[PDB]
């Protein structure tokens, strides 16, 4: 028997033996109001698979980045159509020839 | 008769700077991952 | 796995299974040498190439080759 | 002498508990097993780290990876002059017999034993590997 | 060895530890000196603990010449806690 | 890096990450599904090699352009 | 003096960690216990909603107070919270791949709680079980970022 005076590894109780516990891992029902599971499970029955939410994640990413292009326009800091208000460095390129 | 719009880079560099990488190292994460049968 | 090759220059001084630290080798008899022993490898899946065998072999250019190969999870020594 | 199996309901060694005991390679793959019988109690070094206590009597211990039943061996074996066997053990509840594996510990020459991996060439007698080329995968030429 | 299950008591609680900590540690300290002018190490900073709970929001200054009281008055009182508690002489000295 | 300091001692290090993910709680639902090694002897010098030519080159390149077209460009 | 506090785990001193009043005070060990992660008994949707729901709740904050619209009114908690729910997203679609490529094959073979009895192994760690737990977590976390902005814009003292 494992659990004794010092009698470890127990051959057919693997188990204990091994190291395989579960350390905080506590099985219970009810931890939630009953009909979450059904606001919840009725809600994420599209996207329950392994294909189908990474439809939905390509769908979303791609309507977001394309749009992001076209009215990312909130003024992106500097560059969508509020541009160089100011001729920047034209004439200004070299120091010893000024070159343009 | 070629030419691409104003609004071209605007759409298309985000495109292969956030979304192609994406798919790419997604895909390729599944496919590094499989077990063969 | 490993490969591990005993040749026919030893001459049997038992070095190598002394050194060896993971008792992949073993002693032989022969009728080939005075000491009449002859080493062998009849384990190499628990070999992981630490190349102590080589270190312990007195004959030049030595009578035991370990060369490497694929690894595995006993090769690597991986304890985790 | 036959091929021994273990009793496993003999005491451990007393111990603190380290970190650098078993980790999940026992769970799924495989851990190894040791037993020796002492004839006094004394104080051993563990192959992870701290002391420990060996029995007066049978003892049993489990390891990792087998350098570390190699250690444990040596140190019991050239400093003790005790008769340590360890075993490998299997997630569900097999046992493989190794180390001696013929009864004497490998270098007294046990006659009855089959020599393996063993060219019979001198080491410059190998071919150039142009030879062994485009084969079914790499080789080296000392492996034919 | 060391245990086989850990004690769900290890910390041993004797009532007594934490009233004598606190309590006999700061009925002497609001003596008075001749350092500060007739004032304790526990009302001279009553003073400041109500004084800037007086406009609440505001996070009092970082240099105002209390926080060195409500740091040297946990550097003492942790200290007489935490040797209370080696007041379990029950089986050691 | 990776030329002056070499393997193992990556390798007992990475050892000592390893058990300690896997005895976190709350992160030990998550593992590996190859186990986590060290680079190797052979590809680490590669690597090394491949970050000194590339920091050398992108240097080079960076005081070259810069200074040759801020005098003259 | 015949006095310990740290002790192996569960006797067995030759299985790497220890016990500690860190790992296994009580009040730590209920309170690990109570957690969403350890429940074993709830359908893994659940969960993941609930994870999701204060993932996304945190996740909205720094976005908010440190993004690059943090000085201009108005506007400023509209780009942080659109940020946290790519962010979302992004978290979404590894916890997908993680389903793709951890329960690929066969499961482990045994497990018992430490008051030894042979307690089933958890559905969460099977390949429906973590989509599931996947989906949840989408759901959960949008609707925590959503909430985020609701709880800005509606709220006593927000500053
Ligand atoms: C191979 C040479 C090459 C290189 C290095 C670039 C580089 C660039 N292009 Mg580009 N382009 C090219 C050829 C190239 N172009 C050709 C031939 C066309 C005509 C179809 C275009 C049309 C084009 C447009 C319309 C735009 C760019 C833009 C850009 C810039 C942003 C990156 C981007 O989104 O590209 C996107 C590039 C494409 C969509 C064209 C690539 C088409 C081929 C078939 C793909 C090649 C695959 C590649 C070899 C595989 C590598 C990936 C692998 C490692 C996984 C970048 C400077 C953007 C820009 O100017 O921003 C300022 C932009 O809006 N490109
Ligand atoms: C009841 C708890 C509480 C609450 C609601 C606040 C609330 C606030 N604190 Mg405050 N604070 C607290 C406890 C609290 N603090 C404690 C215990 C200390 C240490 C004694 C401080 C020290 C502190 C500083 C030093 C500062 C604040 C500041 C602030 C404001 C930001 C905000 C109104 C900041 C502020 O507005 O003050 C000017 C600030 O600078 N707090
Ligand atoms: C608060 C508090 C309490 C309840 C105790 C209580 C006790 N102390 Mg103690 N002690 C304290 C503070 C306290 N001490 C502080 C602040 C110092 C400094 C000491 C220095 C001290 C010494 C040097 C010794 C005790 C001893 C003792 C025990 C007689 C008794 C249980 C004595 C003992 O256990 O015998 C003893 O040798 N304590
Ligand atoms: C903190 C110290 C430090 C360190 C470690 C480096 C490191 C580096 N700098 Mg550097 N740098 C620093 C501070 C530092 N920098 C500062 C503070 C400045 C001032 C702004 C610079 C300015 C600077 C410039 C301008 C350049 C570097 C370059 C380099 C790289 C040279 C690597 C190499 O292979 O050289 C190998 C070194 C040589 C081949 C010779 C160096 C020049 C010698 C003295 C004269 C040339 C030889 C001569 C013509 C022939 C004689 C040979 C004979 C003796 C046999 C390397 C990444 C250079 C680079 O990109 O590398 C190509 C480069 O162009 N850095
Ligand atoms: C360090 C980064 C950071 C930043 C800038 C913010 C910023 C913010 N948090 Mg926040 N938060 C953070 C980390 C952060 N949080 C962390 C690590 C936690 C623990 C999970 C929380 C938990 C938290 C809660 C529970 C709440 C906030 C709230 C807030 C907002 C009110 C101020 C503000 C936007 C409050 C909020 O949303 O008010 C609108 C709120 O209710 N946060
Ligand atoms: C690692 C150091 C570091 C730090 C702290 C920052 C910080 C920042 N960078 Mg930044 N940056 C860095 C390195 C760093 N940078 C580097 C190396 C680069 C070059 C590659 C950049 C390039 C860069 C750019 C280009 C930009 C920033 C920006 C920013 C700001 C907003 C970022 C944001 O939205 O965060 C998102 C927030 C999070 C991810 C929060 C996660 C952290 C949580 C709060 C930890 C909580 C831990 C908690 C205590 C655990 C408790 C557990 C308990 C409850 C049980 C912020 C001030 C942006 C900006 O506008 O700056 C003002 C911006 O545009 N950075
Ligand atoms: C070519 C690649 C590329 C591109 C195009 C961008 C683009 C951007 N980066 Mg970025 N970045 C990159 C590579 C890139 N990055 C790399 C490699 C790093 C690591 C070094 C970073 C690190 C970095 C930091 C640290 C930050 C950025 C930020 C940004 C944004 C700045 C724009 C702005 O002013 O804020 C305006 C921002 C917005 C208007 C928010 C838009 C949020 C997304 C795009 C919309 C999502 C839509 C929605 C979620 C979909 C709904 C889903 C549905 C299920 C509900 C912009 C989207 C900043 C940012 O966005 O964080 C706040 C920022 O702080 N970057
Ligand atoms: C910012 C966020 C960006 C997000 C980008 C979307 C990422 C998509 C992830 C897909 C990677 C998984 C690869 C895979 O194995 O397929 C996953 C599934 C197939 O599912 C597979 O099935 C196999 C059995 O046949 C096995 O079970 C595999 O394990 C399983 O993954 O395919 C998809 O779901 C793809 C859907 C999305 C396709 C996107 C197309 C991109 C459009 C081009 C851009 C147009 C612009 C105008
Ligand atoms: C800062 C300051 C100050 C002060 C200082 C001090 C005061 C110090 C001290 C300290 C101390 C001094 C501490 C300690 C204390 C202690 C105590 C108080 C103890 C007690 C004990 C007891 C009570 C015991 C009891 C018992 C028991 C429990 C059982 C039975 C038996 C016997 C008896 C053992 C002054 C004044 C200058 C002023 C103000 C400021
Ligand atoms: C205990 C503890 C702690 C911590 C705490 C914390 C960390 C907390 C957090 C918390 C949090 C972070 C929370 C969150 C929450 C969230 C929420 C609560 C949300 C909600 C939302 C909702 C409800 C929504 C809904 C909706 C909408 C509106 C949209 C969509 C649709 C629907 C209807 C779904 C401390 C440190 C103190 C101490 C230690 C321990
Ligand atoms: C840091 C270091 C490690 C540890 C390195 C590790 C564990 C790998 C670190 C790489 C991380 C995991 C990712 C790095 C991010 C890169 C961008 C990945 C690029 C991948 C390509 C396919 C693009 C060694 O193993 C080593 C071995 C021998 C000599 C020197 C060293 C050494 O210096
Ligand atoms: S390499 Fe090491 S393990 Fe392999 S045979 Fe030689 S000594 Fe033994
Ligand atoms: S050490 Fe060399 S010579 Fe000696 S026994 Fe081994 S192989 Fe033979």
């Amino acid at each position: 028997k494992y659990g004794e005076n010092s009698r470890y590894f127990d051959l057919q109780d693997m188990e204990n033996t091994t190291g395989s516990w579960d350390m905080y891992g506590v099985d219970e029902k009810k931890r939630y109001p009953d009909n979450q599971a059904k606001f919840f499970t009725q809600a994420t029955d599209i996207i329950s698979r392994r294909e189908s939410l990474r439809a939905l994640v390509a769908l979303s990413g791609i309507a977001a980045i394309v749009t992001y292009g076209l009215k990312g326009a909130k003024d992106a800091d500097l560059p969508i159509t509020k541009g160089p208000q100011t001729t920047g460095e034209n004439g200004k390129g070299g120091s010893v020839r000024s070159r343009l | 008769p070629f030419v691409p719009p104003s609004w071209a880079p605007s759409v298309f560099v985000p495109l292969t700077g956030l979304v192609l990488p994406a798919i790419a190292m997604a895909t390729l994460f599944v496919y590094i991952e499989k077990e063969a049968p | 796995a490993h490969i591990v090759k005993i040749y026919d220059t030893c001459i049997g001084c038992t070095q190598c299974v002394r050194a060896c630290p993971l008792d992949v080798l073993e002693m032989v008899p022969w009728d080939g040498c005075k000491a009449s022993q002859m080493a062998s490898a009849p384990r190499t899946e628990d070999c992981v190439g630490c190349k102590r065998c080589e270190t312990a072999c007195p004959t030049d250019f030595l009578s035991v080759r370990v060369y490497l190969g694929s690894e595995s999870t006993r090769s690597m020594g991986l304890s985790y | 002498w036959t091929v021994p199996t273990l009793n496993p309901d003999t005491p451990s060694p007393i111990f603190g508990g380290s970190t650098g005991g078993l980790l999940r390679k026992a769970q799924t793959e495989e851990f190894y097993v040791i037993t020796w019988e002492a004839k006094k109690e004394q104080i051993f070094e563990m192959p992870t780290g701290g002391a420990a206590i060996m029995r007066q009597g049978p003892n049993l211990l489990k390891f990792g990876k087998k350098e570390q039943c190699l250690a444990l061996t040596t140190q019991l074996r050239n400093k003790f002059k005790l008769t340590p066997c360890f075993y490998r053990v299997f997630p569900d509840g097999k046992v493989q017999y190794l180390h001696p594996a013929d009864g004497v510990y490998p270098e007294k020459v046990n006659a009855g034993r089959v020599g393996a991996n063993q060219n019979m060439r001198r080491i410059g007698q190998n071919v150039n590997p142009i030879k062994v080329k485009f084969s079914g995968r790499m080789m080296s030429p000392a492996e034919i | 060895a060391s245990n086989k299950s850990f004690p769900r008591d290890w910390v041993k609680t004797d009532p007594l530890v934490p009233v004598l900590g606190f309590a006999g540690w700061t009925i002497p300290a609001n003596i008075g000196v001749s350092a500060f002018g007739g004032q304790s190490l526990f009302g001279l900073f009553t003073q400041s603990i109500g004084e800037n709970l007086a406009h609440f929001p505001t996070g009092p200054a970082l240099d105002d010449k209390f926080w060195l009281y409500l740091i040297t008055y946990h550097l003492g009182l942790f200290l007489t806690i935490t040797l209370g508690q080696i007041g379990v002489q029950g089986r050691k000295q | 890096m990776f030329l002056i300091s070499w393997r193992g001692y990556w390798q007992e290090l990475i050892e000592t990450l390893v058990w300690a993910h896997e005895k976190t709680p709350l992160a030990n639902l998550v593992y590996w599904k190859d186990k986590p090694v060290a680079l190797s002897i052979v590809q680490a010098r590669l690597v090394g090699l491949a970050h000194f030519s590339v920091g050398y080159i992108f240097t080079y390149a960076a005081f070259l352009i810069a200074s040759t077209s801020g005098r003259f460009g | 003096k015949k006095a310990q506090v740290i002790s192996p785990v569960n006797g067995d001193p030759f299985v790497g960690m220890l016990e500690t009043p860190v790992t296994s005070a009580p009040i730590v060990a209920t309170y690990l216990s109570n957690l969403p992660a350890y429940r074993t008994g709830v359908a893994p949707v659940l969960r993941g909603v609930e994870i999701g729901l204060a993932h996304g709740f945190l996740l909205a904050g720094p976005f908010i107070k440190l993004g690059p619209l943090r000085n201009v009114p108005e506007t400023a908690e509209i780009a942080g919270s659109l940020s946290a729910a790519g962010l979302v997203l992004i978290l979404a679609l590894c916890l997908s791949i993680y389903g793709s490529a951890q329960f690929q094959s066969t499961p482990s073979i045994g497990v018992k709680t430490l008051s030894g009895r042979s307690v089933a192994r958890d559905p969460l760690f099977s390949a429906d079980g973590w989509s599931e737990f996947a989906a949840g977590f989408l759901v959960g976390g949008e609707a925590g970022v959503a909430w985020a902005y609701v709880c800005t814009q509606i709220l006593p003292y927000y500053s």
